């Protein structure tokens, strides 16, 4: 199935996906495309950060859902 | 004075600080936790983060019981937030936003009116109106995630995907709890943030290596996808994007963006023939620094008495409003006018 990113700068990138997919392998398929490394990659969902370890199908994201790529602004 | 205490710095703890500060001035979400209210929300039985809940919600009862120049420690609340989060162990610099979005899901889950969630199945809904097939949506939503903190935060987006070449329009409605909006790069006289939520909302198009499979053209096609807002929350938490996308070293965006502190209407980001929401902001958390590392601080308009103060940890200070708008701005929250 086809999910959707919308990335940093407007665009938006289309992901092949199963919703066994884990969100590691998600982050490698935006790797694969934006030359984002996964340690660096926030995914959000319905007000969730999707979390390593789980999977698409855990947080019922079906096709055409939306996923909101932000990094980080650390501070103290 | 009332709410002016300022949140003792536990190490690098200034991202949490600042939001803590930005919730401890959402009025609705202050007056949960001030009239205990959400004691008949929480779970019965032996719960790990019944305390998550408890914490938050005596610091900010201790916040406005507090007289101006008194510090709190928000210790007993940091323990309680890093066993949900365990992200946030230790005394690393963090960003808010993610901070954020960790802590409002466990306040979420913790006064859950749903305490065994349904499966659900999907549906086909393709018999119905967009309109409808939204509510539904939402509905099905809503049977799953109900609280006090959804009340305040959620709202639904619809994504609508057209297949430039057999002209099917296939919609999906995600709900959100804030939004995160890339920063123009064109903008003249400057940018603005109808410019970033203009961004957000553009149609967006889909060609070469990101075409969608169309289901009814059985390939793959050129599609267009657009956002617009189905339902608008009570408060509207604005993430400005503030990462370049380099391949190599990502640098912070620095642009200042002017957003206003009253009369945010958004009815051009409205669905079709939808009743549209108009805002006004109360606070705001700054990052200074890199994307590596830097300070946080927020900037806080007290509910109902309107005036604005800086937090920067112990330190709760006077501002004007002229002093509010800065490029530092990372996270704005918003609250429905009048
Ligand atoms: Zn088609």
């Amino acid at each position: 199935m086809q999910i959707f990113v919308k990335t940093l700068t407007g665009k938006t990138i289309t992901l092949e996906v199963e919703p066994s997919d884990t969100i590691e392998n998600v982050k490698a398929k935006i790797q694969d495309k934006e030359g984002i490394p996964p340690d660096q990659q926030r995914l959000i969902f319905a007000g969730k950060q999707l979390e390593d370890g789980r999977t698409l199908s855990d947080y019922n994201i079906q096709k055409e859902s939306t996923l909101h790529l932000v990094l980080r602004l650390r501070g103290g | 004075a009332q709410g002016l205490a300022g949140l003792r710095n536990l190490g690098n703890t200034c991202f949490m600080n600042s939001i803590l500060q930005c919730l401890s001035n959402t009025r609705e979400l202050r007056d949960y936790c001030l009239q205990r209210l959400y004691m008949r929300d929480l779970h019965h039985g032996s719960n790990a983060h019944t305390a998550l809940v408890e914490e938050f919600a005596k610091l900010i009862q201790t916040i406005w019981t507090s007289s101006p120049n008194d510090v709190v420690s928000p210790s007993e609340f940091k323990t309680q937030i890093q066993r949900y989060a365990p992200r946030f162990v230790g005394y690393n610099q963090q960003d808010a936003q993610e901070f954020l979005r960790f802590l409002l899901d466990g306040l979420h889950n913790e006064v859950n009116r749903v305490t065994l969630r349904p499966k659900s199945n999907p549906e086909n809904l393709d018999h119905l109106p967009d309109d409808e097939k939204g509510r539904q949506m939402w509905r099905k939503y809503l049977e799953r995630e109900d609280s006090r903190i959804g009340d305040l935060f959620v709202g639904q987006l619809k994504s609508s995907l057209t297949c430039t070449d057999c002209g099917y329009c296939s919609t999906v409605f995600d709900p959100f709890w804030d939004l995160s909006l890339p920063i123009a790069k064109r903008g003249y006289p400057e940018v603005t943030l109808m410019d970033c939520m203009r961004l957000f909302t553009k149609e967006d198009v889909l060609d070469g290596d990101e075409k969608p499979t169309c289901c009814r053209c059985r390939g793959r096609k050129r599609c267009i996808k657009k956002f617009s807002i189905q339902r608008f929350p009570k408060i509207l938490v604005l993430h400005l994007k503030r990462f370049s996308e380099s391949r190599i070293r990502t640098s912070k965006l620095t642009t200042f963006v002017n957003f206003p502190l009253r009369d945010l209407d958004l009815r051009e980001f409205a669905s079709e023939n939808t009743n549209h929401a108009v805002y006004n902001l109360y606070a705001v958390s700054n990052h200074s620094g890199t994307t590596m590392g830097g300070h946080y601080t927020a900037y806080c308009r007290s509910p109902g008495t309107g005036e604005w103060h800086t937090f920067n940890d112990s330190s709760v200070t006077p501002m004007s409003s002229s002093q509010v708008r800065t490029s530092d701005a990372y996270l704005l929250f918003y609250e429905l006018a009048s």
